[PDB]
C-alpha cells in the first residue's frame, strides 16, 4: 500500500511591518509574483491564491484595485501566451513582455525570440487565411491543458526546417513578412481577433441559480419533491414519472428554499398551485438568491482545485475542463472575475462576506435562511457523492 | 575527472617540466567547529 | 514468540558478523562439502529474476553480488558464506539468455543447467535446508516455470517462492492477490509459502520487506537444531553435515545427464516441442538431400540421423542428433566424472583399438612410405625444446585407484560394512541415510584430507615446487 | 560546490554559451574559476591543454591550436543571458 | 508544474545536435 | 576460511561495512480571528494534553457517526449472539485513514469549523488525509495560540 | 593477445595506438542534458515564488 | 556471394522516369532527370498511383502520421499515404534515437535497384532468342 512518512505543518501568522515601503515592498512581490504566475499557468485558481493569502492574513486582497490588477493581469497572460512567453518574469524586476533591445535594429522593439516568431507565423498565417476568406485553421485553438485537443498528435515550437509547418492551401508565412509587427498595439490591432476570447455567453451564467448535478432524486425531502410533482400534476402540465427528469433551476431553487426549513413547506404545501407556491416565496427568495450564488461561486471555487474544475465544468456546459480550448477557459475565469468585482462593489455586504472563512462568522453576516438553504444544497450534493462512494465499497 | 599519462608530445614534454614546481606552502591550523573560542 | 525471538536475534548475530564469496562450483565433484560444510540455501529461477540481485542486498554489498541487465551474468554455483555459519547458493538462470554472446555457449549453459539440477537433486536432504523460487513480479507462467515444478515434484524437494520486482506492482495489492492466485492454480497448493521482496543494494531505503528474508533464511537452516544449546550461536556453527555416497551420487548423474540439459533460445516453446521441431526439420532435410539417399537405414542409425535414451527434466527423449559435439567434448572435459574416467582408461576397448588401427598406418607396420629428406636430429632437437620449454607441452599422466577395494569390492577396505561397530545404542540403528548430519567438522574434519576437488590451489600437474616441465 | 558560477561549468545556453576559464578583477565582486590550488590545477591544465567537449558537439573553449592564457584574459565583467547577449 | 501555453520545448544539447546534423 | 579483512571489497564485506550499510529571530503570538476571545481563553486555559484528549475524542464520534451513516460498520461485531462493542476503538480510529475526498472533507468541515473555528489552506487541505496529521495541525496552531 | 605482443588487437591501421597525449578530461559537458543548465536560480524566475 | 545481378536489363520492360511526376506524401510535381532529389521505388507495375513505381522527395519519404524514419526502410501506403510499420499495426509512437525527420534510402532507385524485375522477364521470351523464326 501507500503510506506517508511525515508532513510538515507551518502557522498561520501575519507578517508585521516597522514601516510602510517594507509593507508595501512585500505585499507587492509576494501577492503580484504569485497572482502573475497563477494567472500566467492556471488562472482559474485565483480565487484559491486569494483564499490561502487571506488566511496566511492578506487583508487587502478583495478590494477594488487588487481585482483590477488581477483582471488586467489575467488579460496580459492571455495576451502572453497567445504571443508565445513561456515565463511571464525575465526578473524579479522588470516582465518578460516588457524587454527592448538597445543599439540595435529597433530601440523600441521587442526581444523576439524564434518561438515567438513561429508563433507569430502562426498568427499571419491565421490572419491571411482570414482576408482570402477560407476557412482560417489556427492551431493553438485546439491546444488545451493537456494537449491537444482532438488530435493525440505531439507538436512542438520552435519548428524546423526539416519538418515545418505545411498548409493545404498554401498560405505562406516568414519572419521578413513579420518583421514590421515588432511592437505590442501594433501586433494587437492585427492579431487581436485571435488573442482576446469572448465573454458574451458568459455575462448570465455566474448570476444564475445552478445545482451540483442535483436531480428530483437526490433531493433531500422526498415529501417536497413529492408535493412538487403533485402540483405539477394539479397544473394543466404532464409530469415524468422518472427520477431523471429536467427540472428548471429557477424552480429546483425554490423547491430547495422550501426543503431547508419546514415551516415554509407546510406552509406552502396547503397552496393550491406551485404558482402560488413560487409566488409566495418570491419577495424571501429574490434577497437570498444573489447571496447564496455568490456564497456557493466563492466557497466552491476557494477550497479545491478538483472543485474549480467541477464548478466551471458545471456552470459553463463544458464537457472535460481537459479537452476544452484555453481561450474559452480564460474568457470564463475573466467572465468569473468580474462576477466577483460586481459581488465586491456593488453589495457593501460582499467585502465582508468575502473575508469571511468560517462558518461562524459567514453565519453572522449572512441570514441564517440562506445559510439554511445554501447548507442543506451542498449537503444534498454531498450525500449524492457519499451514495456513489457507498455503491463502490459495495 | 582529468587523468594524467605519459604523452609524447609537447604538451607532455611541457608537462613533465611544469609539473615539478613546488606550490606555495602555508600550515593552517585545525579548526575549531565543536569548541568556538571566539564564543567565550 | 519464543522461537521467533530467538532465531531473530540468531540471524542478526550471524549476518552482523560479515561475508565472503566462498567457491564457484561447476562440476559435481568440487562440492564445499568438507571443512567448509554449512548449512545451504539455494536461490533458483528464471533469467534475470532478481537472483543475484537479492543475494547482493542481503550481503549488504553491490559489488559482491554482481547482477547485470544482460541474462547469463550468472553460469555456475555461487557460494557465498554468511558469518560463517550458512552457505548462500547463486544459481544460473534457467532460460534463455539473450545479449549474451559468450564463445561455446552451447557447452557453457548445457554445463551450468548439469551442476544446477545434479546439486538440487542430491543435496536436497542435506545441507540444503531450503530451495526459494524466485519468480517476476507480473511474468506470467512459462514453461521453463513448468519444467522446475515438475523437477520439484518429482525429486520431492520442499520450496519457498520469492516474488521479486516487488516495485513493479507499485503497491497493488489487488495486483500482487492476482499474481499469488495464478501461482497457486499452477502449484496447486494454498499452503505454499509466498514471500514478496524487491532488492535495491544501491539504495537502502528502497529495500521492503528484505529483512525478513534473512529471518526466513535462518529459521529453514535452524529447524535441524533440537536444543537450545544448539540454537545459539556456537550451535549453529557446529552443525555440519556428511559427505554423499558413491551409490546415490552415480544415480542422480545417470538419471540427469549432461547431454540432456539443452533449453530452446526462447522460453515459451516447451521441450516437447522443441524436440518436435528437430525431428520434423530433420526428416524434411534427409528427404531433400540427395546425399543423404546415398546412405542405408542401417548407416542412419550409426550416424544417429534416422533414430540408452537421454531423458529431459520433464521426462522427454532426445536423440544423439541434437546433441552438439562441444557438449560431448564437455562431458568427457569435466574431471572427477566417469565419462572423463571412461575417456582416459578406454570407453570401449575392442571397439578403440580397430578404429585406431584403421585410423593409422596399421598396427605392426614401422616406417612406412606411401604409395625431399627427413628431418634432421639437430631439428628434432630443437623442435623438443621449443616444445618442452616454450609451448609448455606435457605428456599425460596415470589415475590412481584404491588397492585394497580394487582386488576385492566386497571386503571391508572397499567399505559399506553392514556391521554396527557401536554397541549399547538403539537410536544408530535407526539412524541411517546417504548423508548424515556430524557436529564439529568445519573445526575436526574427517582427518588427513578434508577440502574437496579444485579448492587448494598448486596441487597436481599445478606444482610450484619443480615447475612447468617437471610435472 | 563550487566558489564560481554553475554556467562556467555548464552554460545556460542549450550551445554551451559561457564555458571557459574566466580571471577576475582583484576588487571585483564576482568569482570565477581561475585557481590555481594544488586541486585546481588539474581541471585548469586541462581546460587549457584538452578544451572541453559539450554534448553538442563542439569544443565550447579551445579547439585545437594555440591554448589560451588564463593569466592574461581581460578580467570578468559579468554574466551571460538568454535575452541578450551579455 | 501545470502550464497552459504553447508547447515550447527547451534548447538541449541533443536538440542542438540533432539540428547541426539536419 | 572468512577473511573479509583481507579479501577486497568484490569478494567480501566486512562486519563493519555490513552494520554501517543499514545505519548510513521574534516570535508573536497570532489568535485566528474565527473564534472569538471566550472561545480562545477556554481552549488555551483548559490544557495541553487535555485539548489532545478533546480532539481525539470529538473527531472520533464524528468520524463514527459519518461512517454509521454511511454504512460501514467500524464497531466490533462478536459472532456468538451478533452484538455491537460498547465504544469506538482509539486505535481503530487512529490506524483509519481518510483517503476519501468527501468523506475528508465532510469530516474537516464538521470538527474543525465545528468545536475548533479553524480554516486551513489549500496545500494543508491536500495534507490533511489522516487524523495523525489532522492532530498535529490542529495542534501547531493552538501551539501558534498560545502566548 | 591477438595480432601483435605488445599492441595486441589495435592493429597499426585502425585508430591510434595512444589517445591520452599528456592529460584528457573525461567529464562532457551538459552530459545530463537539462533544461536549464545555468543553476537553480539563473536568469528568469522559475516557479512561483514562496 | 551477393547472389543478385548487376545492371538490371530493361529490354523487356523499360523503366524510365516519366515526364508528369508526383510525389506520395505530397501530391505535388517533381524533378524529372535533372536532380536525383526523389526516391524513385519501381517494381514493374502499372498499378494506380504512379504507375512502374511511385515517387518520394528524400525529405517526405518519411512517415505521414507520426513525422518519422523508417524503421527497415520500409514504409505502408494507406489511402494515399505512407505510414511506417509501427504506425500501421497500431502500435505506439516510438521515436528513433538516429535521425527523426528522415530515413537512410539512396536517391533514383539506386537502393531498390538489387531487388525487382532482371533479364529474362518471362519464359516465352527465352524461347523466342533460341527459335530462328
Ligand atoms: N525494479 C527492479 N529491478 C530489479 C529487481 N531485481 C533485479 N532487478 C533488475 O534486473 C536485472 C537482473 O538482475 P540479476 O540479479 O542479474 O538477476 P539474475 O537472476 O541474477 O540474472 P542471471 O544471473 O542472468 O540469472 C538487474 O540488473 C536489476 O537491474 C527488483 O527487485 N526490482
Ligand atoms: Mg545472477
Ligand atoms: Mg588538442
Ligand atoms: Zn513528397
Ligand atoms: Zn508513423
Amino acid at each position: 500500500t501507500y503510506m506517508p512518512q511525515k508532513a510538515w505543518f507551518e502557522p498561520y501568522t501575519p507578517k508585521k511591518f516597522d514601516m510602510e515601503h517594507q509593507r508595501i515592498s512585500h505585499n507587492f512581490y509576494n501577492l503580484e509574483t504569485k497572482l502573475i504566475w497563477t494567472a500566467f499557468d492556471t488562472p482559474e485558481l485565483i480565487g484559491i491564491l486569494l483564499h490561502d493569502e487571506t488566511i496566511k492574513g492578506a487583508p487587502h486582497l478583495y478590494d477594488a484595485e487588487f481585482l483590477e490588477s488581477a483582471v488586467h493581469w489575467t488579460r496580459e497572460s492571455r495576451y502572453w501566451r497567445c504571443i508565445g512567453i513561456t515565463k511571464p518574469f525575465y526578473n524579479k524586476t522588470t516582465l518578460r513582455a516588457q524587454c527592448w533591445h538597445d543599439r540595435g535594429l529597433q530601440v523600441g522593439t521587442l526581444v523576439f525570440s524564434q518561438a515567438m516568431r513561429d508563433a507569430l507565423m502562426d498568427l499571419e498565417r491565421a490572419v491571411r487565411r482570414k482576408e482570402l476568406g477560407l476557412e482560417p485553421n489556427y492551431v493553438w485553438d485546439r491546444w488545451g491543458p493537456v494537449g491537444f485537443i482532438d488530435g493525440a498528435r505531439t507538436d512542438h515550437l520552435p519548428r524546423f526546417a526539416h519538418n515545418p509547418y505545411v498548409d493545404p492551401d498554401g498560405v505562406e508565412v516568414t519572419e521578413v513578412d513579420i518583421a514590421p509587427f515588432n511592437t505590442h498595439e501594433q501586433i494587437k490591432e492585427r492579431y487581436g481577433a485571435f488573442i482576446d476570447p469572448d465573454l458574451r455567453p458568459f455575462e448570465g451564467v455566474f448570476r444564475a441559480p445552478s445545482h451540483g448535478a442535483l436531480t428530483l432524486d437526490d433531493v433531500p425531502h422526498q415529501e417536497a419533491v413529492r408535493l412538487y410533482r403533485d402540483l405539477m400534476e394539479k397544473a394543466d402540465m404532464p409530469v415524468m414519472l422518472g427520477n431523471g427528469a429536467e427540472i428548471p433551476p429557477m424552480d429546483m431553487r425554490a423547491l430547495f428554499h422550501l426543503s431547508a426549513n419546514p415551516e415554509r413547506m407546510k406552509a406552502a404545501s396547503e397552496l393550491s398551485s406551485w404558482r402560488e407556491v413560487r409566488g409566495m416565496l418570491a419577495p424571501v427568495q429574490e434577497v437570498c438568491d444573489e447571496k447564496v450564488e455568490a456564497l456557493r461561486l466563492m466557497e466552491n471555487t476557494r477550497h479545491d482545485a478538483a472543485r474549480v474544475r467541477t464548478f466551471y465544468e458545471e456552470k459553463c456546459g463544458f464537457s472535460d475542463f481537459m479537452r476544452t480550448p484555453d481561450k474559452v477557459i480564460t474568457a470564463a475565469v475573466l467572465c468569473y472575475l468580474q462576477e466577483l468585482q460586481r459581488i465586491c462593489t456593488e453589495t457593501d455586504w460582499g467585502k465582508p462576506l468575502a473575508r469571511c472563512l468560517t462558518d461562524l462568522e459567514r453565519v453572522n453576516v449572512m441570514g441564517k435562511d440562506a445559510f439554511l438553504v445554501y447548507r442543506h444544497i451542498e449537503d444534498a450534493i454531498l450525500d449524492k457523492k457519499r451514495r456513489v462512494w457507498a455503491t463502490r465499497f459495495a | 575527472p582529468v587523468v594524467f599519462k605519459q604523452g609524447q608530445g609537447m604538451f607532455s614534454h611541457q608537462l613533465k617540466r611544469l609539473l615539478q614546481k613546488k606550490s606555495i606552502h602555508r600550515y593552517n591550523w585545525d579548526p575549531l567547529p565543536m569548541y568556538d573560542p571566539r564564543k567565550l | 514468540s519464543p522461537q521467533d525471538e530467538l532465531v531473530a536475534k540468531l540471524s542478526d548475530e550471524v549476518f552482523s558478523r560479515g561475508n565472503m564469496h566462498l567457491k564457484n562450483v561447476d562440476v559435481v565433484s568440487a562440492l564445499p562439502e568438507g571443512l567448509h560444510s554449512f548449512p545451504e540455501v539455494c536461490f533458483i529461477g528464471k533469467p534475470n529474476v532478481g537472483k543475484s540481485s537479492i543475494i547482493s542486498c542481503l550481503l549488504r554489498n553491490p559489488r559482491l553480488g554482481r547482477a547485470g541487465r544482460v541474462r547469463g551474468t550468472t553460469r555456475l554455483l555461487q557460494f557465498f558464506n554468511v558469518g560463517d555459519a550458512l552457505l548462500l547458493v547463486d544459481t544460473p538462470g534457467y532460460g534463455g539468455w539473450k545479449g549474451r554472446h559468450l564463445p561455446q555457449s552451447v557447452a557453457e549453459r548445457a554445463s551450468a543447467f548439469a551442476i544446477l539440477f545434479r546439486y538440487l537433486a542430491l543435496r536436497s536432504k542435506g545441507p540444503l535446508k531450503r530451495v526459494y523460487w524466485v519468480m517476476e513480479a507480473t511474468k506470467p507462467v512459462q514453461p521453463r516455470d513448468e519444467e522446475i515444478f515438475v523437477f520439484l515434484r518429482n525429486e520431492q524437494i520442499p520450496f519457498s517462492i520469492i516474488i521479486s520486482k516487488l516495485d513493479y506492482f507499485g503497491g497493488d495489492g489487488a495486483a500482487l492477490r492476482r499474481q499469488v492466485e495464478s501461482i497457486y492454480n499452477f502449484l496447486g497448493t494454498e499452503d505454499v509459502p509466498v514471500l514478496g521482496v524487491r532488492a535495491d543494494s544501491s539504495r537502502p531505503e528502497r529495500c521492503i520487506n528484505m529483512t525478513a528474508l534473512q529471518h526466513d533464511i535462518t529459521h529453514y537452516c535452524t529447524t535441524d537444531l533440537v536444543r537450545v544449546e544448539d540454537l545459539s550461536y556456537s550451535g549453529l556453527k557446529e552443525l555440519s553435515y556428511a559427505p554423499p555416497t558413491f551409490d546415490e551420487v552415480r544415480a542422480v548423474e545417470e538419471r540427469y545427464p549432461v547431454e540432456s540439459f539443452i533449453v530452446p533460445q526462447d522460453d515459451n516453446l516447451s521441450l516437447q516441442h522443441f524436440v518436435s521441431l528437430h525431428q520434423e526439420a530433420k526428416s524434411r532435410h534427409l528427404a531433400a538431400s540427395p546425399m543423404a539417399m546415398r546412405l542405408s537405414t542401417k548407416e542412419k542409425l550409426g550416424a544417429n540421423l534416422i533414430g540408452e535414451t537421454i531423458r529431459t527434466i520433464n521426462g522427454v527423449c532426445i536423440p544423439k542428433s541434437m546433441v552438439p559435439p562441444s557438449v560431448v567434448q564437455l562431458a568427457a572435459g569435466q574431471a572427477g566424472s566417469f565419462a572423463a574416467f571412461a575417456q582416459h582408461s578406454g570407453a570401449n576397448a575392442y571397439e578403440e583399438f580397430l578404429t585406431g588401427d584403421a585410423t593409422g598406418s596399421g598396427t605392426f607396420l614401422e616406417a612406412t612410405g606411401s604409395e625431399p629428406r627427413e628431418k634432421s636430429m639437430r631439428r628434432c632437437a630443437l623442435d623438443k625444446v621449443l616444445k618442452r620449454y616454450v609451448a609448455c607441452g606435457r605428456k599425460q599422466r596415470s589415475l590412481h585407484m584404491q588397492a585394497e577395494g580394487y582386488m576385492c569390492p566386497w571386503l571391508a577396505g572397499a567399505g559399506q560394512q553392514a556391521r554396527s561397530a557401536v554397541f549399547g545404542v538403539t537410536r544408530s540403528r535407526a539412524h541411517a541415510g546417504g548423508m548424515e548430519v556430524l557436529k564439529g567438522l568445519k573445526r575436526t574434519g574427517f582427518g588427513g584430507q578434508s577440502y574437496s576437488a579444485r579448492t587448494m590451489k598448486n596441487r597436481g600437474r599445478s606444482t610450484k615446487k619443480t615447475g612447468f616441465w617437471a610435472a | 560546490k563550487n566558489s564560481w558560477p554553475e554556467w562556467m561549468d555548464n552554460g545556460a545556453d542549450g550551445t554551451g554559451y559561457g564555458i571557459g576559464l574566466h580571471r577576475t578583477h582583484p576588487l571585483s565582486r564576482l568569482r570565477g574559476n581561475l585557481k590555481r590550488s594544488p586541486s585546481h590545477v588539474p581541471r585548469v591544465l586541462g581546460m587549457m591543454i584538452q578544451g572541453v567537449w559539450h554534448k553538442s558537439g563542439v569544443k565550447l573553449y579551445f579547439r585545437g591550436g594555440k591554448p589560451p592564457n588564463p593569466s592574461v584574459h581581460p578580467y570578468l565583467t559579468g554574466e551571460p543571458c538568454p535575452l541578450y547577449g551579455w | 508544474r501545470e502550464s497552459r501555453h504553447l508547447p515550447v520545448l527547451p534548447m538541449t544539447p541533443r536538440i542542438v545536435f540533432e539540428h547541426a546534423n539536419e | 576460511r572468512f577473511n573479509p579483512e583481507s579479501v577486497g571489497l568484490t569478494r567480501g564485506t566486512s562486519a563493519f561495512a555490513w552494520k554501517w550499510w543499514h545505519t548510513q529571530q521574534e516570535r508573536r503570538s497570532h489568535r485566528p480571528p474565527a473564534w472569538d476571545d471566550e472561545f480562545a481563553k477556554v481552549v488555551l486555559n483548559m490544557n495541553d494534553a487535555e485539548i489532545r484528549e478533546y480532539l481525539m475524542s470529538k473527531l472520533t464520534d464524528v468520524i463514527f457517526l459519518e461512517t454509521q451513516r454511511d454504512g460501514y460498520e467500524l464497531r466490533r461485531l462478536d459472532f456468538e449472539g451478533k452484538p455491537l462493542t460498547s465504544l469506538p476503538e482509539p486505535r481503530i480510529i487512529e490506524n483509519f485513514v481518510l483517503e476519501e475526498e468527501t468523506i475528508r472533507e465532510r469530516v474537516i468541515y464538521q470538527v474543525v469549523e465545528g468545536v475548533f473555528r479553524l480554516s486551513p489552506t489549500s496545500a494543508d487541505r491536500r495534507e490533511l488525509r489522516s487524523v495523525a496529521n489532522i492532530i498535529d495541525y490542529v495542534l501547531t496552531h493552538v501551539r501558534a495560540a498560545r502566548p | 593477445k591477438g595480432g601483435r605482443a605488445k599492441f595486441g588487437t589495435r592493429a597499426a591501421e585502425s585508430g591510434v595506438w595512444n589517445d591520452v597525449g599528456g592529460i584528457t578530461s573525461r567529464v562532457v559537458a551538459n552530459m545530463e542534458q537539462n533544461p536549464h543548465p545555468g543553476g537553480d536560480d539563473f536568469g528568469p524566475p522559475r516557479g512561483p515564488p514562496k | 556471394r551477393p547472389h543478385f545481378p548487376a545492371y538490371n536489363e530493361d529490354v523487356d520492360r523499360p523503366m524510365v522516369v516519366p515526364p508528369d511526376a508526383i510525389c506520395f506524401n505530397c501530391d505535388k510535381p517533381i524533378d524529372a532527370g535533372d536532380v536525383n532529389s526523389y526516391v524513385w521505388i519501381p517494381a514493374g507495375n502499372a498499378t494506380v498511383p504512379t504507375p512502374q513505381g511511385y515517387f518520394f522527395h528524400f525529405g517526405c519519404f518519411k512517415c505521414n502520421r507520426c513525422k518519422y524514419r523508417l524503421g527497415h526502410n520500409k514504409f505502408y501506403s494507406k489511402d494515399g499515404k505512407a505510414w511506417c510499420i509501427p504506425c500501421a499495426l497500431g502500435r505506439d509512437v516510438r521515436v528513433p534515437t538516429r535521425r527523426w525527420h528522415t530515413s537512410y534510402v539512396n536517391t533514383h532507385r539506386t537502393g531498390s535497384r538489387l531487388t525487382g524485375h532482371f533479364f529474362p522477364r518471362h519464359s516465352h521470351q527465352m524461347e523466342f532468342l533460341f527459335d530462328p523464326n
